């Protein structure tokens, strides 16, 4: 009633665990995340020998013509401006082994609860989610990739971040989805593979409505 | 500085830094020498578009192009009324063409005032509207469309009077 | 009959005003100049710069005629006796010196 | 319904000035002209601040604390403010042209470069209550010779960094003891001096110049003082420092020149982290965010503004406003875009939900003079002088087409039929109203028979006819449809200049030049009723006139007419200094805005104080949303809005029906009475509550029993909250009920539902087949990869 | 096209490294000066013949930024092409 005596009311987080609900922030972290890279392909900036060796048509050598008998250079090029940049940047600050990222992960999968790596996933900056999520491993265990099918999971369970859960899941395809098909059939992705489309296959009933609502708010309005 | 005698303007026959510009301030009335020769600097411009342009290769669809541009553009201003030619351009695009199509002048031909003094006195007291919105400032070039529909603003003592001596006064408009 | 117009940009030039032409357009490679005082003995230009030095110019040739260190950081006025023997300079580094010109 | 504030500026995204970063590193200030933008980041918004000042904002600075913030114009005229309320606390007036301002990194107080004075006063208390003279001085020095060129504090508070013209940079302390300690000049030195930091331990001071040399000063030994420790140079050809900013806490030096170049350098060791060029016009003002991250980089010859994220090498934003004036006016059918035409052919998209810059269009030549939509989420079409209509999607954001006349005719206004199918633009040098069709594209024909030039032209969107008016004093009324081509000519008593259409498709309203609203009905082609408007404008006074303000009709009427969405208002605006919101059916006005109070814009004085900037509103709409409407004026795009709320607008109260007995009421469980009592009060907190607590299973017998005078009300509410709510089903379990139990009402009455209607589409379409377009895309995805076999 | 009666000055050295190494870069330009100069003509006629005020267009290496960009800066050429065209 305090809400009352001031006149001003916050809105719940999340009305009932069978209701969905979004990230509480913009509606853009959606289309930034899916369409990251080509923002960065698209916000890239825009930019002798003293001994010749001319060939028989370009001096007067049609004789060698009627006889007629660099990109390996620019690689080698692409090769030495990396090690320019390479050796240029030279910060020797210690920092620590295991990203924190990583690591939470770890204990997540240690304790079999990934509260906190949901928690610090969904703080994350749109950038960053992507450069870690690109930048998980691909071993023959596959143990991160199915710690984080397992997070996921559970976050679908959680009702909560609904887009953001999904669209997480659908980078990870997008980067790890060639390993993934290929060691398919492995029986531990497999068991992951098939809990999250069981949350899945729960949840489709938001189509149903939003089709539904469309289809009818058409129908009145302009017949 | 004193209209100095013979022997020593021969010594010094160079030492004054004390009239075409004049000449049009009485015969148009033009409002100042930086008017007049921002007229002049307008129409060397265009002369050197024509250079250039010329020397651009004739056989080039820009060029070209940008030729009819620039005429038509300039047909549109009204300086000029005939379109099939480039020695017009070069020739008659002139002080005078840009003065007369200054807006008292307009007023005068159209026959708005009597006088460039009467006319320019009239845009200063805020008489004068073309199209919807009225004029101030007497250096305005009226466009050829705008200066066909140049007109006095409503409800002004000068309109009233018009229209009392034709005995055409109707003060439902508050003419 | 001549103008002087030292300025900013770090330049000087003379420009003859009886006949109105300029006469003369001398560029300073030391930069704004702060002070600036004319010798009437000789009609030369004192300029004095941000190095401390004071630099004597004419509008013949297109280098400082003479130099002179007078005081550290920069000149802030510089005048000069009606003979143009004395000159006397100024400068930020709350200095002030008496030359003999 | 009648009252508006200003909520926000679109165009312009800088002006002229400090750009400033936030304490959280949030938020980005800005200064507009007269006013404050606001950019939250992380958010992804805008806003801008309400008060004006009387000439163009010179400097600004927020409080570390983040509370307090003070605006100086160009006459020391300064205004401090408050945030986290957004009001103006008090308003004083330092009597030199400031330069720069600073708030000390404890907040006690801020220090002012005016002229060659240093002026350090406290800050006033904002937990105080309002006082009467707040403002005292703390100290004043005059060390200098030449302007105060730029400042700056030290970390601990107790130091001030001060860079003059003069060539020269000062430490002045802040107490009489370290006055004593260092009280010291800095000399020896070339061009100008445009920056000095201390550094993060003190010992060291740089000084950058404005030829490009930075100096390292720091206390060593040859009874020893300051030696320059090391030189370094920039090496531009001719361009030259102009603006400087140093984050010591990480060592970055962020140099902005003349040339549009700007760089960043790591400075101990002086190394070149990076270097871009903005554009061709000198970079005007650099910050950084505190922790390093962000850069915030304004040229000012453009209005251009970038937040770029070096660590990253991300564009946070990009955005640059319209260059000459935004000439007209669009809104998007939903009304989540909005498109405007400057004075240059420049055609912006805007997203209004975060307020930036989607798209820019420059394939027109000459200033766009006319922009308007379909009755479609497709298509767009723009009119300009170059001679053309051009026909623009905004799906995939390329021309379809580029229709035009014969003789290259320059186009005044522009009209769209409903079906998308033809389209009608009227000219000033031919007065015919040339007519092209959209999938053939070869002009269909010129409906002729006006006489002087083509003013403006409509559809009306059921009957789908076109009203087209002239400087003829006439309207003309056509329809262009089935074997007839049929024409109804009425006469207005003068040269009718803007005209609109009801939305239902009835009525015209046009505003001639005597300043009067007529209405007219279309089918009988007669005057239901005009609307004077001649004494409730306020005209502007000219510095060059020579007669008054009051007795001049130098915009004594309204180029620009729109109706509202119910068709019972009327928003008006034209070259005078006011836009007037009338309402039709009742022939007066609910309100009158006056658009800037800015003295260096011509028309702004009614009595001065004893070829330039005017003040005028080129084209405005409402919203299609029917809570804001926008007005084009040669300042940028205001944007004035209702979502406030802050008003006590009950409905049919009776005695009993007390917030009190609204929480009894759901506590004892008849949610359909608490409902309807919420809505009785009609206020939003207890409509919030209320709607997010009565229960799914009982929803759909609510959604049945709700009466259908709260129909609308009730569907408006739900779709301007399901935008920024997060609760998706519940909105969507609601709106099925809603849909479900009362179709056939709304059916018989869209147009009383259209804005209802317009409002819960725009939430489904835009952020619902978002969410499930995703999660199709990953169920197939899923299914695919799985089902497949594997490689090898 | 028209030869060169003039002596030529580089070697044959020197046109040898040319042939080692848009129509004409003097006609790109001599049009470009002659746009600029244009546009600051069409300045000079508008102020002269407008009524409101019009502002100097505009003012006339290294990596640079394009602030202006006729796309959403997030939609990739591969979706902004359709299918009749590709």
């Amino acid at each position: 009633l305090n809400d009352i005596d001031f006149n001003t009311y916050t809105s719940l987080e999340q009305i009932d665990k069978e209701l969905l609900t979004l990230s509480i922030g913009p509606r853009s972290k959606m289309n930034t995340l899916l369409h990251l890279d080509v923002i960065r392909k698209r916000s890239k900036p825009k930019e002798l020998p003293f001994f010749l060796q001319l060939s028989g048509e370009k001096v007067g050598d049609e004789a060698s013509v009627r006889e007629g008998i660099h990109r390996r250079d620019q690689e080698a090029q692409k090769k030495l401006d990396a090690e320019e940049q390479m050796n240029k940047f030279k910060v020797t600050g210690r920092l620590g082994f295991e990203s924190h990222f990583t690591k939470q992960l770890r204990e997540g999968s240690q304790s079999k609860d990934y509260s906190s790596l949901l928690a610090t996933l969904i703080n994350f900056s749109p950038a960053a989610v992507d450069l870690e999520i690109r930048s998980l491993n691909s071993f023959e265990p596959f143990d991160e990739i199915v710690w984080f099918i397992d997070a996921l999971t559970q976050g679908l369970k959680s009702n909560k971040n609904f887009e953001l859960y999904e669209t997480f899941m659908s980078l990870l395809f997008k980067a790890h989805g060639d390993v993934i098909h290929a060691n398919n059939k492995n029986q531990d992705i497999a068991s992951a593979l098939q809990n999250w489309e069981d949350v899945h296959k729960k949840e489709d009933r938001l189509d149903d409505l939003v089709k539904f609502c469309m289809g009818v708010a058409a129908f009145v309005t302009t017949a | 500085v004193r209209k100095l005698k013979h022997h020593e303007q021969k010594l010094l026959k160079k030492v004054d830094f004390l009239h075409r510009d004049t000449q049009v301030m009485r015969t148009y009335h033009i409002q100042n020498r930086e008017d007049y020769h921002k007229y002049n600097r307008i129409c060397g411009d265009i002369r050197r578009l024509a250079n250039k342009l010329s020397l651009l290769p004739p056989t080039d669809p820009f060029r070209r192009k940008h030729e009819q541009l620039l005429l038509d553009k300039l047909y549109a201003m009204g300086v000029l009324t005939t379109k099939s030619k480039i020695s017009d351009l070069e020739n008659k695009v002139t002080v005078s063409a840009i003065c007369r199509r200054r807006l008292p002048v307009i007023m005068h031909r159209l026959k708005m005032a009597e006088t460039i003094q009467d006319a320019v006195k009239f845009i200063e007291q805020g008489h004068v509207r073309v199209g919807p919105n009225l004029i101030n400032d007497p250096a305005y070039l009226v466009t050829r469309n705008m200066e066909d529909y140049v007109t006095w603003v409503d409800n002004s003592k000068i309109k009233k009077t018009l229209l009392r001596y034709r005995n055409q006064i109707d003060d439902f408009d508050f003419s | 009959y001549l103008l002087v117009t030292a300025g900013e940009t770090g330049w000087l030039k003379y420009h003859d005003v009886s006949t109105g032409q300029l006469v003369s357009e001398l560029r300073t490679k030391a930069g704004p100049t702060m002070a600036m005082a004319q010798n009437p003995w000789n009609a030369v230009m004192h300029l004095g710069h941000s190095n401390g030095t004071v630099s004597l110019w004419s509008p013949s040739m297109p280098e400082p005629l003479v130099k002179l260190l007078s005081a550290r950081g920069p000149v802030n006025s510089i005048a000069i006796d009606r003979s143009g023997y004395y000159m006397a300079t100024t400068g930020a580094d709350r200095s002030m010196k008496i030359w003999d010109i | 319904k009648s009252d508006f504030k200003f909520s926000n500026l679109l165009g312009t995204v800088y002006r002229q000035g400090n750009i400033t970063f936030s304490d959280d590193g949030k938020q980005l200030l800005s200064p507009v002209g007269n006013r404050v933008s606001v950019f939250d980041l992380i958010n992804n918004k805008s806003f801008t601040f309400e008060y004006e000042h009387r000439k163009n904002i010179a400097a600004i600075d927020l409080n570390k604390q983040g509370t307090l913030l003070i605006s100086i114009d160009e006459d020391g005229r300064a205004i401090l403010v408050n945030f986290k309320a957004r009001n103006v606390l008090h308003h004083f007036n330092f009597k030199e042209k400031c330069s720069a301002v600073k708030f000390s990194p404890d907040g006690r107080l801020f220090a002012l470069a005016s002229g060659r004075f240093l002026q350090i006063w406290k800050t006033p208390d904002v937990n105080k209550d309002r006082q009467f003279a707040p403002f005292v001085r703390h100290r004043v020095h005059a060390g200098h010779f030449q302007d105060i060129t730029s400042l700056t504090w030290s970390q601990d508070s107790r130091f001030i960094l001060t860079t003059s013209k003069d060539l020269s940079a000062k430490i002045w302390s802040v107490d009489s003891e370290e006055k004593n300690l260092a009280a010291t000049t800095f000399n020896g030195h070339r061009d100008y001096v445009m920056g000095a930091f201390f550094s993060h331990d003190q010992e060291k001071i740089y000084t950058v110049s404005k030829d490009g040399a930075v100096f390292v000063w720091e206390f060593t030994k040859r009874k020893y003082s300051w030696r320059i420790t090391k030189k370094h140079f920039f090496y531009a050809n001719q361009a030259k420092v102009k603006c400087v900013t140093f984050h010591p806490a990480t060592r970055l030096l962020a140099v902005g020149f003349t040339s549009g170049e700007f760089r960043l350098y790591d400075l101990p060791d002086f190394t070149l982290i990076q270097q871009l060029s903005m554009g061709q016009n000198p970079v005007n003002t650099v910050s950084v965010n505190q922790t390093g991250e962000w850069l915030a980089f304004g040229s000012s010859k453009l209005g251009q503004l970038l937040v770029y994220e070096w660590q990253s090498e991300s564009y946070i934003l990009k955005q640059q406003g319209h260059f000459d004036s935004t000439n007209s006016l669009a809104y998007s059918p939903d009304g989540s875009r909005v498109v405007t035409a400057s004075e240059d052919g420049k055609i912006k998209v805007w997203d209004i939900t975060s307020g930036f810059c989607l798209a820019t269009f420059e394939e027109h030549t000459s200033s766009v003079t006319a922009v308007q939509f379909a009755k479609r989420g497709q298509v767009m079409f723009s009119s300009s002088l170059d001679g053309t209509v051009r026909a623009w999607d905004l799906i995939r954001y390329r021309n379809f087409r580029t229709f035009t006349g014969t003789e290259r005719i320059q186009f005044n206004c522009l009209a769209v039929d409903p079906s998308g199918e033809v389209v009608c633009a009227g000219s000033l040098d031919n007065f015919d109203i040339h007519v092209w069709s959209v999938q053939t594209g070869q002009l269909l024909d010129a409906l002729s028979g006006h006489e002087g030039p083509v003013s403006c032209l409509s559809f009306s969107q059921e009957n789908s006819v076109l009203a087209s008016a002239s400087w003829d004093k006439t309207i003309r009324i056509w329809s262009i449809f089935g074997r007839s081509q049929q024409v109804e000519p009425i006469e207005v008593y003068s040269d009718v200049l803007a005209l609109s259409m009801r939305p239902d498709g009835k009525e015209v309203a046009v505003s001639t030049l005597k300043g009067q609203i007529s209405i007219f009905n279309i089918e009988d082609a007669k005057q239901v009723g005009n609307i004077d408007c001649r004494k409730d404008i306020i005209s502007g006074r000219f510095n060059q006139d020579r007669f008054t303000a009051k007795n001049s009709e130098r915009s004594k009427f309204f180029t620009t007419i729109h109706y509202s969405f119910d068709g019972m208002a009327i928003v008006a605006g034209g070259n005078n200094n006011s836009i007037c919101l009338y309402d039709v059916p009742n022939e007066v006005l609910l309100k009158r805005f006056i658009v800037s109070r800015n003295m260096a814009l011509n028309g702004t004085l009614e009595f001065l104080n004893s070829m330039r900037p005017e003040v005028r509103v080129t084209s405005v709409q409402f919203s299609p949303t029917a809570n804001a409407f926008a007005a084009a004026s040669t300042e940028g795009l205001l944007i004035y809005s209702t979502n406030d709320t802050i008003l006590f607008d009950p409905f049919d109260l009776d005695v009993d029906v007390t917030p009190h007995s609204t929480v009894e009421a759901l506590r004892e469980k008849q949610f359909l009475n608490a409902l309807v009592m919420a809505f009785r009060l009609n206020e939003e907190y207890l409509i919030n509550k209320v709607y997010e607590a009565i229960p799914i299973k009982e929803i759909p017998l609510v959604a049945s029993n709700i009466p259908a005078i709260y129909l609308p009300r009730i569907l408006k509410f739900i779709g301007d909250f399901a935008i920024e709510s997060q609760h998706i089903e519940f909105n969507l379990i609601w709106i099925k009920a809603l849909l479900s139990a009362s179709g056939g009402y709304i059916n018989e009455h869209k147009y009383l539902f259209s804005t209802a209607m317009r409002s819960i589409q725009r939430f489904i379409v835009r952020v619902a087949k978002e969410v499930v377009n995703t999660t199709t895309d990953n169920k197939y995805t899923y299914r695919f990869l799985v089902s497949t076999d594997g490689s090898m | 096209f028209e030869l060169s009666d003039v002596k030529s000055s580089k070697s044959l050295a020197e046109i040898y490294e040319d042939d080692y190494t848009a129509l004409s870069e003097e006609l790109q330009k001599a049009h470009s000066e002659i746009s600029e100069l244009y546009a600051n003509l069409v300045y000079k006629l508008d102020v002269l013949s407008s009524v409101h005020f019009v502002p100097k267009p505009a003012s006339t290496e290294t990596p640079t930024i394009s602030m202006e960009d006729a796309q959403p800066l997030y939609m990739s050429n591969a979706s902004s092409l359709a299918p009749q065209e590709i």
